[PDB]
């Protein structure tokens, strides 16, 4: 169903991501 | 980000629930476990009425309102938009203010100070507790207690006046009012007597005690005395709503008619009528 | 508990001293006596008192409002002595009912209303002056006297200013127990509710605020009255655990303090406030705005609330309304 | 004092056992986060495209 | 530093677990409370009703 | 055509809320509040980073200088820089801000918590005359207690335990006032007179109760420097040593109730 | 550690169990009452009731 | 300083690290709030709701 | 007191590993928000052209 | 002065970063808000909402 | 008295610059407000507004 | 003085710049407001909203 | 009082580091407004010409 909407995911996940690697 | 004088006084303990992992300040407050407490409610009550108020129809503050439920729901739970929501600030309002009390209590146990100020405290809550709580219990609906809205919650007030005819004499308003204003009319004197004393103009000497009492035996010929006026301050202060109380929850369960036909027990005393 | 701070348990007795004013030593009157019960709630000792000038004329120009207005009332119920004595808060001395605009209205229709009206004016002002002066006899400061003069000046707006303003005295406060008071709502209700006028608001803030901060202040003096926190006055010169407690105790809780002085000057200022706000709300009013609440509608503070029975247009506006 | 444990510094090591378990429960935490909202996702598509009239 | 590659982790030396800790704790619960209440205030999207919105159907 | 009307959407009305408040908040910021900030300050920094300035938009903050031209000869300066030097006997739970502290001795002696007192001037507080303010009533002979009261004198002294501490010698009068501030008792035990503030004992028909501290440790309440006379610090000192037994007469009074 | 991986376990010396867990018996009491009373208040999934959720019919 | 080209980090020395990220960490919860709220309080730009709109129909 | 930190101070080295750390997490975060900003307008496009009247 | 021109730069001995930089971050806020909030309160320069404007349209 | 003819200036040692140029500031504003609006309340002689007047016309 | 013809300086040892600057900020700030938003609520002279002047034209 | 930090002026510098980066940035942000300024300009041409009426 999810179709271009990614908008939660891009919400959720970017962060996800850069908070994993910024902080190692 | 402590007074001068503020570290001898920052010691643990005297907390009256969960002891030491909540004890600390953050900044210049104490937390404690009812700090804790406090904000969780009030960030989430507040928050509550925000989106509340965003499903309302406007979004001048002094228009915005939060109403509790209709009569025929009783005092059971009320959908979330038709009065339900209100249900909810309601307890997070209680909640704060009652965790606020109980962090003063903490709060002065840790300074070995009085209890006062917490007591204190507790009238007004009492009274919160009077108009939203018990009047609606013995009339048996929620739907008769205030809405949450800055001149909303006077409208309430406006009209709950008129159904009895005219509040004005309704004694227990009497008696309140009274105390409103000698309240006031008396933190004025006391205000004005210390600072007439410490700051007595010009190059002139600070006055003693003496002074002050003799300033009011001259103008009205008795002086209270020092550390009575602040005792009776408090009791002033404190009967607007101790007093007030009675009338409020008197008008309903107690008296349905007009507050003025009520004198008529005096007015009325057949020997002189 | 402790029972120290709720009442007096040990009374003491002694010579009273009495500080020399500047003058007026010698106008100080009555044999100053004591009583027990008093004694357990403050001093017991009740005389004597200062005379002087502002006094003898205060008291005067009193008594003949006093009475006018007395008399007056008498003469509502015909003088018959029983009847007055039950009627007594349901009788008043009525300002005028017709329109005359400002011109002196005959004797029987709010004549006498104003010249009560006068000398009760001249009273407060006698009055002030002694407040005032006796002040400075004794090499005070002056507060007292100013935030006295507030409240006075809230009572001319209502007694004769606001009526000016819109000239007519028909406006005025009556004299009387109840009469003074359906002077409330008829007075509401013809400036379209008071709720919605701001400066209500103000002063009811400013007024509620006295009642928390004397309840806190007293309060705070209480807890800390074990430490000799209730000699106030030395507490500003030579700051001690007392108030250094008190300061903490408010600091850990709302975030900021006061000093044992400027708390002082917090309760002086939101009392005077409660009496500034109410005088500048009577000046708008009537002259300015005419209905309060229609002005708050005017800038959408209003609240609108949905037709719970259903929504009734007025009569006098159908096709073929009588009048 | 002239260091970080400065003349018996009161118990805080240079602790990073604790940053490195944050760290991870915090990633843990938002990716959970991001499985779940998916999940929903497919039992309610939540944002909807956009209407007939709207602009 | 045990293998590491910035210095983040002094962060800790400066903010205490304790206090993060315990308002992370608050925080994420109060804002938890919030969006449940607030979607199941709704119509679309309140899940625990027959569906309110009345969607088309009447 | 309306009175008060400044444009077909301004009233005077309007204007003059506004005004209202600018008001307000002007005497509450750029008055009340520095008038507040007269007594400790400016704030102290024991962990934070190169601080010489509190809340930022304050170190203005503190007013400039009064001068109180006291009653019986000298002045006083408002704010002062007023420095504390006694060294306390506390130690830190942890090194943190705002993370509480442990008294590393007996906290009742050491003076510290509910039980640590301020550095008041060494000097007695006095009447208008120049007579002395608090005395007892050995002294102040033409005061006298109000005929219908218990006279204190005689009467045992109960502490906490239920344990009779001593017997009272005398009362303490405030000269200025009328009031009675302080008995006087005599520490059973020892060869000494020990002063309580009034408040801190519930007065009976036959004894005396004091729930504030024990029995043991009256005999270490501070030491009075002359005999009829007490100076604003000892009287700071006397007090703050019953209030501390608060929190610290039995290892309990510590702890939260569970 | 007793064949441990994790420093985990030095959060008790931070926290004090006792005190953690005394609040989180109340937390978690607060809102089982929450879910409970919330459920038992509505139409579908009111056990506790005849289902006058009305589903469809009338 | 390790490769700098400005102060700029001298502002740390002066502003206290902890006082900018606890008072930034409120100022956007806030902000972000008075957005969230603010949008899912119009008609266009509201998603949790069946089209309120009414966005051109009548 | 002669120095940085001057006489056994409470602490703070010329410590810029913070500044260095917090420049970019704060751009991460706003870089973030545009990308999703971007994503959004795909979403619901929000500011809209200039109606048939307007002026 | 590292090759200066005015003695502009004295003011921060007299007046303290700190505060000038607290205050404006809070000043700049509240101006922006008013703005913000304040256009969108009207009926051309609301972004948000429908044309409720009306512009000559009825 | 630097080549004055008059005793005025002895003004400044009995009164305080600071406090008469503070009060002169406010009350001049205050009068200076009073002024404008009163004008701008009137029919004539109100700049910021159609001719309300209908001077004669009407 | 460094190449001055009047005292007028000499206000500054009698005034502190910190507490003219900050009371400037706010007169002008309110000042600026006062007019800005005034203006804004007038007929003619209204930018941000459609002419409700409706100027002669009804 | 004999020196610049007479006897310890309580310990900030002659940093006028501070005043380089405290207007560059003010500068920065009047400018950075100014474009926005402009580009708004294009989706919503606020002032608007004199009216056919007006006077
Ligand atoms: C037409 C109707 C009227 C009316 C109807 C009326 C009603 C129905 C009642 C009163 C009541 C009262 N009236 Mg009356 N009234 C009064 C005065 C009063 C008060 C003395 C008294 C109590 C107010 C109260 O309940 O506080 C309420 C305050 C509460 C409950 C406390 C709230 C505080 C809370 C614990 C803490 C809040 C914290 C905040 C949420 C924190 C947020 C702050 C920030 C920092 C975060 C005056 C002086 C007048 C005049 C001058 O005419 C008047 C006229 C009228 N009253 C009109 C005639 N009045 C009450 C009373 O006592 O009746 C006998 C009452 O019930
Ligand atoms: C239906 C009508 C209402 C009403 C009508 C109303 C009016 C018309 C006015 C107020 C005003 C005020 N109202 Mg309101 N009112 C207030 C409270 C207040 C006060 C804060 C303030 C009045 C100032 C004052 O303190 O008077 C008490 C103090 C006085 C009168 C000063 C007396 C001092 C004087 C020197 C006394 C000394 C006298 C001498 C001893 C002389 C002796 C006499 C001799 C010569 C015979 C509350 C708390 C409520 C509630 C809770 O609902 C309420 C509701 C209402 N008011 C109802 C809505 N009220 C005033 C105001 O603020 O308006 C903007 C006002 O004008
Ligand atoms: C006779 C006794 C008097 C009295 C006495 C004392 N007064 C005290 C104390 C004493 C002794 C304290 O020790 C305590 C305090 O700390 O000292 C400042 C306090 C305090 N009195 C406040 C407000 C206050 N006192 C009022 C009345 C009297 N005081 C009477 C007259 C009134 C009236 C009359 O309206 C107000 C508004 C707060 C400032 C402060 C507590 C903050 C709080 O409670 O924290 C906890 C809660 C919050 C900070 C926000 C709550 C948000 C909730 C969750 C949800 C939103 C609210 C919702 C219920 C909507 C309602 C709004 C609607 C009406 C439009
Ligand atoms: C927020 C601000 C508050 C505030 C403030 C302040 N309020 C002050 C002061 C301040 C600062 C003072 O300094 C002054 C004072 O000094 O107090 C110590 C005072 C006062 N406020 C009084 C009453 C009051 N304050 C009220 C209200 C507020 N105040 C508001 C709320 C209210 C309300 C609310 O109704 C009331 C009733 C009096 C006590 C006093 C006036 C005395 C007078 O003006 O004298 C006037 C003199 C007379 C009336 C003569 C008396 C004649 C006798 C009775 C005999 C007549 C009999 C005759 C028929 C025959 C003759 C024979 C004869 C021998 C038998
Ligand atoms: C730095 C670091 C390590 C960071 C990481 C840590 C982190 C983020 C941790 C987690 C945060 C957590 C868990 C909590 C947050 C903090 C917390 C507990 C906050 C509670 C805050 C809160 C809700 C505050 C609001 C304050 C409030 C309710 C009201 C404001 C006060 C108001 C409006 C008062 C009414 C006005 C009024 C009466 C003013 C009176 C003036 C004063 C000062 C009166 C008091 C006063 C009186 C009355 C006296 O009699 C007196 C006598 C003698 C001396 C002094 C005084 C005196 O000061
Ligand atoms: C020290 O420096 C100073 C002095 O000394 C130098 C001063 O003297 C002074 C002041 C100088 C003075 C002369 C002070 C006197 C000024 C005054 C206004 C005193 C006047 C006080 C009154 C007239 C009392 C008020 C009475 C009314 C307004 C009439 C009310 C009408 C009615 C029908 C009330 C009916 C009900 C009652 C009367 C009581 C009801 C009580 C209850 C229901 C419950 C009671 C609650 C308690 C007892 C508290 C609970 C008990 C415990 C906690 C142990 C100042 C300011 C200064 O600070
Ligand atoms: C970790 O996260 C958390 C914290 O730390 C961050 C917390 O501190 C907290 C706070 C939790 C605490 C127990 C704080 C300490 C306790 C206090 C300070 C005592 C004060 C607490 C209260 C007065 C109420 C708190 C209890 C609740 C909210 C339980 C909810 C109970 C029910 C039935 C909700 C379900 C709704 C229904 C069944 C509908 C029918 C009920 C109604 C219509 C009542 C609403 C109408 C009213 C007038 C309410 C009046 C009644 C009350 C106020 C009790 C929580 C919850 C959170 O978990
Ligand atoms: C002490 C040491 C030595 C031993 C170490 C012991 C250890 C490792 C302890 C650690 C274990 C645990 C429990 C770690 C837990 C880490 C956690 C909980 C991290 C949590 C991070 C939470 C984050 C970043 C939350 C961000 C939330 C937001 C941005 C919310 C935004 C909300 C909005 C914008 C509004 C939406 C509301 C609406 C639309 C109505
Ligand atoms: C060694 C050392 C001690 C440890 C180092 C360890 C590290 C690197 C710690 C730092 C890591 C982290 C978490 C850094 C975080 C940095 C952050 C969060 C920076 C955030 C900046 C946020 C900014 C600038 C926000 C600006 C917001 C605005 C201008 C909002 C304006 C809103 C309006 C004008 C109104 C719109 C509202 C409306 C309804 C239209
Ligand atoms: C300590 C040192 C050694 C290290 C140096 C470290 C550094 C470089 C720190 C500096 C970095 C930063 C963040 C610098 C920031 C500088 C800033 C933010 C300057 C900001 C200036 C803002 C200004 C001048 C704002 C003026 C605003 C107005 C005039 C608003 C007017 C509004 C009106 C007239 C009303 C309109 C409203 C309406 C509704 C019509
Ligand atoms: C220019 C010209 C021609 C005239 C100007 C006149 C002028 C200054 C008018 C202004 C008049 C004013 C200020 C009028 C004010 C009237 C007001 C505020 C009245 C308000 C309240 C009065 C009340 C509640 C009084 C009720 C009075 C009584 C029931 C009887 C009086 C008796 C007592 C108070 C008891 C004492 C008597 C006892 C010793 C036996
Ligand atoms: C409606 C009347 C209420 C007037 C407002 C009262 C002022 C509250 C005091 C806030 C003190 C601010 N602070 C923290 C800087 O000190
Ligand atoms: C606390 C009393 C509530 C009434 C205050 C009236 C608020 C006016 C500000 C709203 C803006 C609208 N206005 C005035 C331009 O039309
Ligand atoms: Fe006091």
């Amino acid at each position: 169903s999810d179709w271009n909407l990614w908008v939660p995911l891009g919400i959720l996940g970017i962060p996800t991501i850069w908070i994993a690697l910024t902080y190692r | 980000a402590l007074l001068s004088f503020e570290r001898k006084y920052r010691v643990r303990g005297g907390t009256l629930i969960g002891g030491d992992l909540f004890d600390f300040w953050v900044g210049p407050y104490f937390v404690g476990f009812f700090g804790v407490s406090a904000i969780f409610f009030i960030f989430l009550g507040v928050s509550l009425i925000g989106y509340a108020a965003s499903q309302g129809p406007t979004w001048d503050p002094f228009a915005i309102s939060i109403n509790p439920p209709d009569l025929k729901y009783g005092l059971g739970a009320a959908p979330l938009l038709e009065g339900g929501f209100w249900q909810a600030i309601t307890v997070c309002a209680l909640g704060a203010f009652i965790s606020w009390m109980l962090r003063e209590v903490e709060i002065s146990r840790k300074l070995g100070i009085g209890w006062h100020v917490p007591l204190a405290f507790c009238v007004p809550i009492f009274m919160f507790c009077v108009l939203q709580v018990f009047r609606p219990l013995l009339l048996g609906s929620w739907g008769h207690a205030f809405p949450y809205g800055i001149l909303s919650h006077l409208d309430w007030v406006n009209n709950f006046g008129y159904q009895y005819l005219n509040w004005h004499y309704n004694p227990g308003h009497m008696s309140s009012v009274s105390f409103l204003f000698v309240n006031a009319m008396a933190l004025g004197l006391h205000g004005g007597l210390i600072l007439s004393v410490a700051n007595p103009g010009d190059g002139d000497k600070v006055k003693t005690a003496e002074h002050e009492n003799q300033y009011f035996r001259d103008v009205v010929g008795y002086s209270i005395g020092a550390l009575s006026i602040h005792r009776l301050g408090l009791f002033l202060a404190s009967n607007i709503f101790l007093t007030g109380a009675f009338g409020t929850i008197a008008s309903g369960p107690f008296w349905t008619r007009g507050w003025p036909e009520w004198w008529g027990w005096w007015l009325d005393i057949p020997f002189w009528s | 508990a402790d029972y120290q701070t709720i009442y007096t348990q040990i009374q003491a007795r002694g010579p009273h001293i009495t500080v020399s004013g500047e003058w007026g030593d010698n106008d100080r009157v009555g044999k100053p006596f004591y009583s027990y019960w008093l004694g357990k709630i403050g001093d017991a000792q009740i005389g004597p008192i200062y005379l002087g000038a502002s006094g003898i004329a205060a008291f005067a120009f009193g008594s003949t409002a006093i009475l006018i207005i007395l008399f007056n009332m008498a003469a509502e119920v015909h003088f018959d002595p029983l009847q007055f004595f039950r009627q007594f808060f349901w009788l008043g001395l009525y300002p005028p009912k017709a329109q005359y605009g400002m011109g002196i209205p005959p004797l029987h229709d709010g004549g006498w209303w104003l010249m009560a009206g006068l000398f009760m004016t001249l009273s407060l002002g006698s009055w002030w002056i002694r407040v005032y002066s006796r002040a400075r006899a004794l090499g005070l400061g002056t507060h007292i006297a100013w935030n006295f003069a507030a409240a006075i000046f809230f009572v001319l707006c209502i007694g004769c200013i606001h009526p000016t303003l819109v000239g007519s005295w028909s406006e005025g406060v009556p004299f009387g127990i109840w009469p003074h008071i359906d002077w409330l709502t008829a007075f509401s209700i013809r400036y379209g509710n008071f709720y919605y006028c701001p400066w209500h608001g103000f002063s009811i803030g400013f007024a509620y605020g006295c009642g928390l901060l004397f309840a806190a202040h007293g309060a705070t003096i209480l807890a800390v009255a074990r430490f000799g926190g209730d000699r106030e006055i030395e507490q500003i010169t030579d700051r001690g655990t007392a108030v250094e407690r008190a300061a903490l105790f408010w600091r850990w809780t709302i975030g900021f303090n006061a000093t044992i002085e400027s708390v002082h000057r917090w309760g002086w200022f939101f009392s005077l406030m409660v009496m500034v706000s109410a005088s500048v709300g009577i000046l708008l009013t009537g002259t300015f705005v005419d209905n309060w609440y229609l002005w708050c509608v005017k800038h959408g503070a209003a609240p609108d609330y949905p037709a719970y029975l259903p929504a009734t247009p007025d009569p006098a506006s159908l096709p073929g309304a009588p009048k | 004092a002239d260091l970080k444990p400065s003349l018996t510094g009161l118990t805080e090591e240079e602790a990073k056992e604790f940053h490195g378990i944050f760290v991870t429960s915090t990633v843990l935490y938002l990716a959970t986060a991001v499985i779940v909202h998916y999940l929903v996702w497919t039992a309610r598509p939540w944002i909807a495209p956009i209407p007939k009239g709207w602009v | 530093a045990t293998e590491y590659r910035t210095a983040s982790w002094k962060l800790w030396l400066i903010l205490d677990p304790r206090r993060v800790l315990t308002a992370l704790f608050v925080y994420l619960t109060v804002i938890a409370l919030l969006i449940h209440f607030g979607l199941l205030s709704t119509d679309r999207l309140n899940w625990w009703e027959f569906q309110r919105g009345l969607p088309k159907a009447a | 055509m309306y009175h008060g009307a400044l444009a077909q959407h301004l009233d005077i009305a309007q204007l003059v809320w506004y005004a209202q408040w600018l008001v307000i908040w002007t005497v509450v910021l750029l008055y009340l509040r520095r008038e507040d900030r007269r007594e400790g300050y400016p704030l102290v920094e024991p962990l934070g980073l190169v601080k010489l300035a509190p809340e930022d938009g304050q170190v203005y903050e503190l007013p400039y200088p009064k001068t109180f031209v006291l009653p019986h000869g000298g002045t006083v300066t408002v704010p002062r820089r007023r420095p504390e030097t006694r060294e306390l006997k506390l130690a830190q739970t942890d090194g943190f801000e705002g993370a509480p502290l442990q008294p590393t001795g007996n906290p009742l002696v050491d003076a510290v918590g509910p039980a640590s007192y301020a550095e008041r001037a060494e000097v007695v507080d006095a009447t208008v005359d120049g007579k002395a303010k608090i005395v007892p009533l050995r002294v102040a002979t033409d005061f006298s207690i109000a005929e219908g009261d218990v006279d204190p004198r005689g009467l045992p002294v109960v502490a906490a335990d239920g344990v009779e501490a001593g017997t009272v010698t005398d009362l303490w009068v405030d000269r200025s006032e009328h009031y009675f501030r302080y008995l006087e008792l005599s520490v059973a035990g020892s060869a000494r007179t020990a002063l309580i503030p009034l408040g801190f004992c519930d007065v009976k028909k036959d004894k005396i109760v004091v729930t504030s501290i024990l029995s043991e440790q009256f005999a270490n309440v501070p030491r009075l420097q002359s005999r009829d006379q007490i100076t604003l610090r000892e009287e700071d000192k006397v007090s703050a040593y019953y209030a501390g037994g608060l929190l610290y007469a039995t290892p309990e009074r510590a702890e939260s109730l569970l």
